[PDB]
């Protein structure tokens, strides 16, 4: 009987049109009855989800919708399961002063053009916490050949991260505009937009 | 001085003497503390950190914050879970770079006239579940920066008429799980940006024109306790019928 | 009573000149019987080079017992396979686990180093960034240098799967605006398998 | 069995996509099919049971061939193969010059198989050698200048196996070498450490 609390993913977070969620997920546990109570800053809550369960592996999960900007303000997530005594666990957005982010867009080396696609890069440096989201687009529609590193702590104690698009060659060397969006809490309107092009 | 003699609180020292890993100008050099759920009974000796600006002070047992009265570059304040039992007026008035005030789940029996009202820069407001009555009138008056205000939770009896006047910039106001009858004729018409209300679990006096019309009007802005959008969430007293419907 | 099983520093088996380990570590060996047996098997052969390091006690009233094992040559590199085998009193059977380079054919990183954005040379420090990308495996090592001699002020991303199942990574060294303005050159070194001399070093810098 | 890695390699024309197949620990018995997708480059078989390895002697353009524990007991086609791993199987001894075609081939791993001759000359066909590992065999024939057709050979292994003596004169590449465990500053030990006096006298032990 092994229990964990996964926090909401941060493209959810700060994009709102989508459901936030917080997964509770316990394993190993003949009995795999598991009662489920959850805790939102104390005070219980009984909105929770059960999905159906899954070595023999007992990979039953309980999933919690998160209110607005909960998890931004700072709200604390309990989970609490019961057969041993119950188990609770808590799961919270990382405490400390919120720094914003700095974004800065970075085209192909002249060493890459020389093959059919380029990488454009995107920077963004110094954020706290880890939370936050990062997207492509181009002339209006979104870009979806890229690929985003996880989160790194940074020497001023901080994070940074680059998003690596891909496109053509064709498409770069045309003069084509690409933006990268990135959506994080210490961002007027959570939300900046960054342009390269050629 | 030494790491003892500074804070008499055994936590509190643990706190000090983790954050630096002592001189006043180290003492000066602090910026942030971050001491939840860390078995607190007094943060005496927070007076000689001035440049602090952020302040994690939750799920400890706090009684009295007198300490941070000067504290003047504070901006996050966050003391959830605490025993403070009333506020001391003027408390709060010398912290006006505060954004966000967290007084979630004390024991607060009420709230002196005009605490907050030193506070024109906070957004986010934490009241909820505590054990307030009543509350002064316009308390939310010189709050005119405040996006989410959370009071649920708590035994409200009734709100004073437009003390939700100078709210415009709010978009989240948090009022389920209270003891509340009937709500001020234009208490929420000036409520511009409002994009979330919660008004489920209150014993609904329906006998109720003015909200069962602000509702319709504002059919979109209403959550049930499950985040879905609902207004048919509050419901009258003993029948239980939605309030809209009438 | 769990066992666990780390690999080698990609550092140490590309150069060489570093001694490179496969690190067996149990937890969980307390009280009742703290006796830890280890048998090691490179490629499916018992081997009995492994120095056993003693038994450590922590805040969980606990033991956690390590052995290391060295790696014979480019034994890693080579596919070499590593299986470690504990027996405690504490447990029915003995505990088994394997580790070993990942498999798949390996693949040339492109290596290309990325000056600093415009709007960057507004502040008092630039990002100089190494792109690496294509690789396979994960297995990798990159670090900076300026004159001949390093730079120690660059944090490197972990890799990161790519669309065609090659990695790619990020290194940001930070620097002085003034330093990367008089127009010294800085450098990227990159230590892979599949390079020629397990090697290769780009350079960045504005000439006017 | 063997489909299922097929099956997850694919998660017609759809085998010529193939380029590399990773399968190793399985149960797969025959290799069946594995000449109906040429244009594959990488083949991982270390844990399945075969004997037979008549359905690649047609994969002309495969460059690594990992065959560790199998019950064998071909190459003439497939020049581009480079790395080609056949330790732990039970080979008893080695076709007279089937080493020959694959020129292009840099690693060959017979270790722990049971090798009491070497055909003489199958090694002197494939001169940009790396590693070449004889371990834990039956050798006692060790043919003279079998090893000196090999100029670009780093690391060669002889420990465990039951040489009485060598022709001298049968060994400049070479870094490592290893000559432990048999019966008579490139020299180790099985811990991996130069260790000139590990080729010990047979029964007086006495290094020499
Ligand atoms: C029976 O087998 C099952 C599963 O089998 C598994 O799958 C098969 C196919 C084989 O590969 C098996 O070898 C393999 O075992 C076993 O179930 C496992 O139980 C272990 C713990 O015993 C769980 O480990 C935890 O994993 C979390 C991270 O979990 C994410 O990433 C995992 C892979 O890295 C993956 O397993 C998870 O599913 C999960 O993936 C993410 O999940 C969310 C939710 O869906 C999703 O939104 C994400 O997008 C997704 N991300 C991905 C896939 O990339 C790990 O963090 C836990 O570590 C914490 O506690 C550890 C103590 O064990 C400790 O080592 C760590 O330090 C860490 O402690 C925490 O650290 C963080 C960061 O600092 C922080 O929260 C705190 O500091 C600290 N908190 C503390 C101490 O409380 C942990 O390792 C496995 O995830 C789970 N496997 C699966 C698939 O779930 C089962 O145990 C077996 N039964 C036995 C042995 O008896
Ligand atoms: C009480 O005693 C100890 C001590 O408690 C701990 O120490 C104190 C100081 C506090 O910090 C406590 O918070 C802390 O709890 C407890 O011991 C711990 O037990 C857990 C699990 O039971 C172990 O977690 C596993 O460890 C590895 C990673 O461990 C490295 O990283 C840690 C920090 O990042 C570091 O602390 C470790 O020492 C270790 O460090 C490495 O060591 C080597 C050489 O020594 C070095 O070369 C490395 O560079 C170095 N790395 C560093 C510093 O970063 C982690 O990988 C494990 O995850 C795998 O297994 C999980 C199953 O639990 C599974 O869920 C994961 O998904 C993952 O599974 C594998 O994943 C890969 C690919 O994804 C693949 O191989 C397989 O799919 C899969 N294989 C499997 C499952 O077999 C896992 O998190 C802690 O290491 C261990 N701590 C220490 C110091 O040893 C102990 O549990 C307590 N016992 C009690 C309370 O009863």
């Amino acid at each position: 009987p092994s229990v964990f609390l996964f926090p909401p993913k941060p493209k959810d977070t700060l994009m709102i049109s989508r459901t936030p969620e917080v997964t509770c997920v316990v394993v190993d546990v003949e009995d795999p009855e598991v009662k489920f109570n959850w805790y939102v800053d104390g005070v219980e809550v009984h909105n929770a989800k059960t999905k159906p369960r899954e070595n023999s592996t007992y990979r039953v999960v309980s999933v919690l919708t998160v209110l607005h900007q909960d998890w931004l303000n700072g709200k604390e997530y309990k989970c609490k399961v019961s057969n041993p005594a119950p188990i609770e666990k808590t799961i919270s957005k990382a405490k400390g002063q919120p720094r914003e982010p700095q974004v800065y867009t970075l085209p192909p080396s002249r060493d890459e053009l020389t093959k059919n696609q380029v990488s454009l890069t995107c920077l963004v440096k110094g954020f706290y916490p880890s939370d936050i989201a990062v997207e492509w687009e181009s002339n209006g529609q979104p870009e979806n050949n890229y690929k985003t590193t996880p989160p790194v702590l940074d020497s001023d104690g901080s994070f940074f991260l680059y998003s690596k698009l891909t496109v053509d060659k064709s498409r770069w060397q045309q003069g084509n505009v690409f933006s990268c969006s990135v959506m994080h809490e210490a961002l007027h309107n959570h939300y900046t937009q960054k342009s390269l092009s050629l | 001085t030494p790491i003892k003699q500074i804070f008499p609180d055994d936590a509190f020292a643990e706190t000090i003497k983790a954050n630096l890993k002592v001189t006043q100008n180290e003492l000066n050099s602090i910026d942030q503390i971050i001491a939840n759920n860390s078995d607190i009974k007094s943060v005496q000796g927070i007076q000689y950190l001035p440049n602090v600006r952020y302040l994690a002070l939750g799920g400890n047992k706090l009684h009295d914050i007198s300490a941070l009265k000067e504290l003047t570059n504070l901006t996050y304040l966050e003391l959830k879970w605490n025993q403070l039992q009333i506020l001391p007026n003027g408390v709060f008035d010398k912290l006006t770079n505060l954004k966000e005030l967290v007084l979630n789940s004390n024991q607060l029996q009420s709230l002196p006239d005009g605490v907050f009202d030193k506070l024109t820069n906070l957004t986010y407001l934490n009241l909820a579940h505590n054990q307030l009555q009543s509350l002064p009138d316009g308390v939310f008056d010189k709050l005119t920066n405040l996006t989410g205000l959370e009071l649920c939770g708590n035994q409200l009896q009734s709100l004073p008429e437009g003390v939700f006047d100078k709210l415009t910039q709010l978009k989240d106001l948090r009022l389920y799980q209270n003891q509340l009858k009937s709500v001020p004729d234009g208490v929420f018409d000036r409520l511009t940006s409002l994009q979330y209300i919660w008004l489920h679990d209150n014993p609904w006096d329906c006998t109720i024109r003015y909200l069962s019309e602000w509702i319709n009007k504002h059919s979109g802005v209403v959550r049930n306790s499950a985040g879905s959008v609902a207004p048919d969430s509050a419901k009258c007293s003993g029948s239980g019928k939605p309030v809209r419907s009438i």
